[PDB]
């Protein structure tokens, strides 16, 4: 992935959210181009 | 050996203890405080109006004992108890 260009309170640490969020974000632009790729062949 | 130069020795040490013991309090107290203070503070500046409150509040506490050591403290030296 690209890098395009209050404060929050990250717990445990900023980098273990990131890494647990990052392979979900794969996953939901997956799902996301599954749902729109029906939608094209409907 | 005159007894009230043992007397004032006697007060003046006892004053002098309570004295740094409370400097020891009220700077730690304080300081620890003021960490709460500004780390709340960095985390979100609306809260700066809200945090004196409580923060405000353990100065009070912290102080007021420092306070009172200075006063029972003055007893010592200035009205030595026992003193003859």
């Amino acid at each position: 992935m690209e890098v395009e260009y209050t404060l929050y309170s990250f717990e445990p640490d900023p980098e273990t959210l990131f890494d647990a969020l990052l392979p979900r974000y794969i996953a939901t632009r997956v799902y996301a181009a599954l749902l729109e790729a029906a939608a094209s062949e409907s | 050996l005159d007894p009230n130069a043992i007397i004032t020795a006697g007060a003046l040490i006892g004053g002098g203890l309570i004295m740094g013991g409370g400097a020891i309090g009220a700077g730690i107290g304080d300081g620890i405080a003021g960490n709460a203070l500004i780390s709340g503070i960095a985390r979100q500046p609306e809260a700066q109006g809200r945090l004196f409150t409580p923060f405000f509040i353990t100065v009070g506490l912290v102080e007021a004992a420092y306070f009172i050591n200075l006063a029972f403290m003055a007893l010592f030296v200035f009205a030595t108890p026992g003193l003859q």
